[PDB]
RNA sequence: GUGGCCUAUCGAUCCUUUAGUCCCUCGGAAUUUGAGGCUAGAGGUGCCAGAAAAGUUACCACAGGGAUAACUGGCUUGUG
RNA sequence: GCCCUGAAAAUGGAUGGCGCUCAAGCGUGUUACCUAUACUCUACCGUCAGGGUUGAUAUGAUGCCCUGACGAGUAGGCAGG
RNA sequence: AAAUAUGUAAGAAGUCCUUGUUACUUAAUUGAACGUGGACAUUUGAAUGAAGAGCUUUUAGUGGGCCAUUUUUGGUAAGC
RNA sequence: GGAAUACUGCCAGCUGGGACUGAGGACUGCGACGUAAGUCAAGGAUGCUGGCAUAAUGGUUAUAUGCCGCCCGUCUUGAAACACGGACCAAGGAGUCUAACGUCUAUGCGAGUGUUUGGGUGUAAAACCCAUACGCGUAAUGAAAGUGAACGUAGGUUGGGGCCUCGCAAGAGGUGCACAAUCGACCGAUCCUGAUGUCUUCGGAUGGAUUUGAGUAAGAGCAUAGCUGUUGGGACCCGAAAG
RNA sequence: GAAAUUGUUGAAAGGGAAGGGCAUUUGAUCAGACA
């Protein structure tokens, strides 16, 4: 026997491949798998990981918030890169010209995109155009905007979104929410 | 894929420290030094077989 | 000591380098001759038993 | 079908054999093997005859001869693990021996070469031994451990 | 535990037919020096003898 | 379907996953709510502080929609002119000719100010507005009429 | 100086009842009574995180218990 | 210090047994020796980890490959069957 | 007034120079807090170790314990 | 006076006997010896000989022998227990389905999403199609009347992966999404302030506050499905005395 | 036409249970495998 100092046979909790079965998905990691080996260079392996994650860590990115990565200084002529759907803000109003590339576009999005004069690349076509993922802008999005992270750590006077179907006075506004009734939170 | 020992592997004795080969050489092993003639004051032997 | 290791390292470099500033641990003693002269080994023996109540 | 087949198969090639290191060198006698001690046949068809030492062959095997006359042993191969190496020893000084090899024992009743070879080689030996007495009386006989006797304790 | 002031004579011997590096982990052979100044060569250090000596 | 679940795991285990100590038996707790104010104390606050008690003002026969106003900003407002009369819209902002937008007819009952819209004047037909959200439509030379 | 030198001398929800602005609401529109809200106290749960509560059973009953009494047995040996 | 006495209980009985007296008993010193699922070493099974592997002309890319460390388990969790 | 145990520190979020902001502070740009700009990074400031570090959700069983050595309460004591 | 020897330690000094192992499968590596050509014990066994190919060698099984081995299940601190159930065998026999929900995952679409109440249609419980609504989401806050999200590139500061620029490199700078800490701004509630005006009591401009919300701050959801978990149900299966 | 359980027949073994584990003798039995 030994004094283990770690447990022992413990998995990474890191994905290897994704769990989706889809299998264009399987090839896109397939490429990318490749490319991380061999390229050298860390937009790849990047990449690479970020096409395991799911759904709930591929968080939509929006058009909008495409526009403005792009107003950085010296990002506009950038192209961006967005590992899973990109969706259409009708917010924006003058929408800048450029290519993005990622897995899936809404049809407003890449109407958007197009009608901007710009350009719409699945992440295979962005790999030959650029195989090191040179100027390259990786884009992710609101990870916490999620409803569900609402009600995480619930808790007095932690201030988080009890779980509670139906919202009115008289769901659990009442004793323990207001000092004029037990206490407050 | 199977360790050899040197210490029992003149070839991987050589492997490593090459200076063997000198060393069994001029032996080195059993290298005599020059014999000195130097002796202790009466105090060291005196208080050695004290009391 | 941070500001003896600034004054220190600064009249150590503009001296030139060799400063040393991180803190050793308590070494082991170097080796030393204690001379015998005027100074003879005591011999000592275990003592008897006593009682003086 | 009843079932499945492999996706996959073993490609039946035969793969070759990595070089190995191995070289033969030729064996060392212990140094209690000289040509003319007489042995002590330990096992096998003439187990207990007390036999004469000749060549070293090239299979590492020992040439003996009884000598023929005396104990009925005739030129022979003998490995030498089974053979007690005695204390006892007659000149093979002017004993040919030159003659037999291995291919001497090709096996392919006995060949009158053998018939005359095996004559010559005693005649020199039975000769040689005749000057200690008593020693063809001592070939003659066979060995065997009477009660009492301590291997490990016995000079030979 | 059990220890003392290893001589020179079972350094040498310790290392030789024991001693094995850490590399990525793994627990390495030592066996050739090259492996050793794969690692420690960044610290001078490119023979067994040479680790031997950073020992002792 | 049953050949995932875990009771097909637990066949042949004695326990069913349940303990050998802790069994499973029919209500520890008693039944639903039971326990509110006394042993399940420590969950139900925390969890859900507020589920006990009174609040506020009763209101006897409430229908809903006399409180019906669905919300719009100028978050989008424009969205509701189909996208293609929209592009003619924008470039060409002008008065005289100027996009009616009906806001009740897209279902809105009061128009919000979530903020910036373009510099194109609109007409605006709706029920309710924000100030701020009023205010922004006449910044750009819009004007809000109300209606009912 | 935001009670008693410091370390103890205390109390949820429902209800009621005071005090507060002159504030919200009775939903077809008003005025006035009356009623309902908001905030801050009080009325009390001492089993003190806070049920509304007498016995008897040798006429008896059920779920259990060696988590627990009445004998042996065991440790103990004050006591004898 | 060892030895005797002090020293009374219930089936027949226990230095574990037989027996042991310059011990096979008490104290102590020195050695050789015996054998654990432990330790060193090899093989094999699995688990975890880090490496290498794109294509062509072959067939499992979940694939193949080199390498290291690890393996007790009720209640219980997951996994592959 | 010990031993064992126990708090904090051992640098880049550091050190130092110049001098903006302010409704707070001083008699007083005096302070206080936050900075712009500037000098110093080979031992960037003890030892040893590290199958790395950080982080989140979600749910099981459990919620009778018992024992050894040491500290120790009640008990003559106890396999209490 | 001069030796030897003990004792301890070292040698990349030589060497004899016995045991177990032989993993790998062209090549490549590090070496070693020799002027050399080559040779080797140097990244894992080869060589020579004999036998049985019949019944050698193996597996299975019964027995015997050495040494070991208490009844299972259970509840328990503790069971082989002088704790319970269990003579034996077959067959049956226990965490389901449903309504509603939490986390995670896969999928379609995405500021939206849900054809299946119903209609159309049909090769007729399928498949295929659809108009209006509706549901959930896209606004919050307040008991309520009610008001309702940009000072600013939708802010500042410190970290950030990636990308960009200089450098052979070491390294320097640039932008920095997600995420983390902090100081701010916005919306509602609360408390102050109370301008322009007025059907003299309406109106609430403007600037504030150790207050406060399940908010805003370039949307993330809707729907199907899966494990697991929740709750109501006969609710894992069998069981009261009662009413 | 299973099992418990039963008769006959054959085989083997049994000094206060029976059955079990590592190992081998002995018997019975079954291959594969040489070329
Ligand atoms: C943990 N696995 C161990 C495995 O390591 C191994 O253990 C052996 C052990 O059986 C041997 O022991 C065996 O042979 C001895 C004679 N040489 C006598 C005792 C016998 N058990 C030991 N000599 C070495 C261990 N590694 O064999 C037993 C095991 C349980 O499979
Ligand atoms: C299957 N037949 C068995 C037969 O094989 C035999 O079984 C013996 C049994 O008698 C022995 O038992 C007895 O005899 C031994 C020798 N005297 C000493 C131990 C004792 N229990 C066991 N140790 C071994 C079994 N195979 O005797 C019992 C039986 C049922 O008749
Ligand atoms: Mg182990
Ligand atoms: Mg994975
Ligand atoms: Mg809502
Ligand atoms: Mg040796
Ligand atoms: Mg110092
Ligand atoms: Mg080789
Ligand atoms: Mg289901
Ligand atoms: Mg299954
Ligand atoms: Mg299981
Ligand atoms: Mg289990
Ligand atoms: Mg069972
Ligand atoms: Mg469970
Ligand atoms: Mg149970
Ligand atoms: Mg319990
Ligand atoms: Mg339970
Ligand atoms: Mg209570
Ligand atoms: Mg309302
Ligand atoms: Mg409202
Ligand atoms: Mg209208
Ligand atoms: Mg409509
Ligand atoms: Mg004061
Ligand atoms: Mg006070
Ligand atoms: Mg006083
Ligand atoms: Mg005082
Ligand atoms: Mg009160
Ligand atoms: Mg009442
Ligand atoms: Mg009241
Ligand atoms: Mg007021
Ligand atoms: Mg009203
Ligand atoms: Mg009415
Ligand atoms: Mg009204
Ligand atoms: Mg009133
Ligand atoms: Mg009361
Ligand atoms: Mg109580
Ligand atoms: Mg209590
Ligand atoms: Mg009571
Ligand atoms: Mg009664
Ligand atoms: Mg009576
Ligand atoms: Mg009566
Ligand atoms: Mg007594
Ligand atoms: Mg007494
Ligand atoms: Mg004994
Ligand atoms: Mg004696
Ligand atoms: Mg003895
Ligand atoms: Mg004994
Ligand atoms: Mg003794
Ligand atoms: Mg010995
Ligand atoms: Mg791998
Ligand atoms: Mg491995
Ligand atoms: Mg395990
Ligand atoms: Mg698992
Ligand atoms: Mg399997
Ligand atoms: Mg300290
Ligand atoms: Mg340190
Ligand atoms: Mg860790
Ligand atoms: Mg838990
Ligand atoms: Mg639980
Ligand atoms: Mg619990
Ligand atoms: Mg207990
Ligand atoms: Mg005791
Ligand atoms: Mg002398
Ligand atoms: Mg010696
Ligand atoms: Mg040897
Ligand atoms: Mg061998
Ligand atoms: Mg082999
Ligand atoms: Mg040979
Ligand atoms: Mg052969
Ligand atoms: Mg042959
Ligand atoms: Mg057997
Ligand atoms: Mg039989
Ligand atoms: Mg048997
Ligand atoms: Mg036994
Ligand atoms: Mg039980
Ligand atoms: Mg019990
Ligand atoms: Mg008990
Ligand atoms: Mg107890
Ligand atoms: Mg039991
Ligand atoms: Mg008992
Ligand atoms: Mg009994
Ligand atoms: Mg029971
Ligand atoms: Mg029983
Ligand atoms: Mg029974
Ligand atoms: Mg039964
Ligand atoms: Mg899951
Ligand atoms: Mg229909
Ligand atoms: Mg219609
Ligand atoms: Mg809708
Ligand atoms: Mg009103
Ligand atoms: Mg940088
Ligand atoms: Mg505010
Ligand atoms: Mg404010
Ligand atoms: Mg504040
Ligand atoms: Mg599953
Ligand atoms: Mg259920
Ligand atoms: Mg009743
Ligand atoms: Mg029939
Ligand atoms: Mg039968
Ligand atoms: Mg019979
Ligand atoms: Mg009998
Ligand atoms: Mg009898
Ligand atoms: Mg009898
Ligand atoms: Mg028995």
């Amino acid at each position: 026997g030994i004094d283990h100092t770690s447990k022992q046979h413990k998995r990474s909790g890191h994905r290897t491949a994704p769990k989706s079965d889809n299998v264009y998905l399987k090839l896109l990691v397939k490429l990318y798998t490749f490319l991380a080996r061999r390229t050298d260079a860390p937009f790849n392996k990047v990449v690479l990981k970020a096409l395991f994650l799911s759904k709930i860590n591929r968080p939509p990115v929006s058009v909008s918030r495409i526009a403005r990565a792009l107003k950085q200084e010296g990002a506009a002529n950038k192209t961006v890169v967005v590992v899973g759907t990109v969706t259409d803000d009708a917010r924006i109003f003058e929408f800048p010209k450029t290519t993005v590339a990622a897995l899936r576009f809404t049809a407003g999005a890449r109407a958007k995109i197009v009608k901007a004069g710009g350009e719409c690349i699945t992440l295979d076509q962005l790999a030959v155009r650029a195989p090191k993922g040179q100027n390259t802008l990786i884009l992710r999005g609101p990870r916490n905007s999620r409803e569900a992270v609402r009600h995480f750590g619930m808790g007095p006077h932690k201030g988080k979104a009890p779980r509670i179907l139906s919202t009115g006075r008289k769901f659990e506004r009442a004793r323990g929410r207001r000092r004029s009734k037990g206490f407050k939170v | 894929v199977l360790k050899k020992n040197p210490l029992k592997n003149k070839q991987v004795l050589l492997r490593l420290n090459p200076y063997a080969k000198v060393f069994a050489a001029e032996k080195l092993g059993s290298k005599k030094a020059e014999k000195t003639g130097t002796k202790p004051a009466a105090v060291f032997t005196e208080t050695l077989k004290h009391d | 000591r941070v500001k003896a290791n600034a004054a220190k390292r600064a009249e150590a470099k503009a001296q030139g380098v060799a400063v040393q500033l991180k803190r050793q641990p308590a070494q082991p003693r170097e080796s030393r001759i204690v001379s015998t002269e005027g100074n003879v080994p005591q011999t000592l023996a275990p003592v008897p038993y006593e009682t003086f109540i | 079908s009843a079932q499945k087949a492999p996706k996959w198969y073993p490609s039946e090639d035969v793969a070759a054999l990595k070089k190995t290191r191995k070289a033969a060198r030729p064996q060392k006698l212990r140094a209690s093997l000289v040509p003319g001690t007489v042995l002590i046949l330990l096992a096998g068809r003439f187990r207990g005859k007390r036999v004469v030492y000749l060549k070293h062959l090239e299979d590492n095997t020992l040439l003996i001869s009884g000598p023929f006359k005396v104990n009925g042993v005739p030129l022979r191969r003998v490995n030498a693990r089974y053979v007690i190496a005695t204390s006892t020893k007659v000149s093979v000084e002017g004993v040919n021996v030159e003659k037999f090899n291995v291919e001497y024992f090709a096996k392919e009743e006995i060949k009158a070469e053998r018939v005359e070879d095996q004559k010559v080689v005693d005649k020199a030996l039975i000769a040689e031994i005749k000057k200690t007495p008593l020693l063809k009386q001592y070939l003659s006989a066979s060995f065997s451990l009477k009660n009492g006797d301590k291997p490990h304790m016995l000079k030979f | 535990v059990a220890y003392g002031y290893p001589s020179y004579s079972t350094i040498r011997q310790l290392v030789y037919k024991r001693g094995f590096g850490k590399i990525n982990k793994q627990r390495v052979p030592l066996s050739d020096n090259a492996i050793i100044e794969a690692n420690l060569g960044k610290y001078g250090i490119l023979s067994i003898d040479d680790l031997i000596h950073e020992i002792i | 379907p049953s050949r995932f679940t875990k009771t097909r795991k637990h066949r042949g285990h004695v326990s069913a996953g349940k303990g050998r100590i802790g069994k499973h038996r029919k209500h520890p707790g008693g039944r639903g709510m039971a326990g509110g104010q006394h042993h399940h104390r420590i969950n139900m606050d925390k969890y859900h502080p507020g589920y006990f008690g009174k609040v506020g003002m009763r209101y006897f026969h409430k229908q809903q929609a006399h409180f019906w106003k669905p919300v719009l900003n100028l978050d989008k407002l424009w969205t509701l002119i189909p996208e293609d009369k929209r592009d003619q819209y924008l470039k060409s902002a002008s008065k005289e000719t100027a996009p009616v937008i009906d806001t009740l007819a897209a279902g809105y009952g009061k128009i919000l100010g979530k903020g910036r819209i373009p510099n194109v004047p609109v007409i605006v037909k709706a029920r309710f507005v924000s100030k701020l959200a009023e205010e922004k439509i006449r910044a750009a030379g819009g004007v809000v009429e109300l209606i009912a």
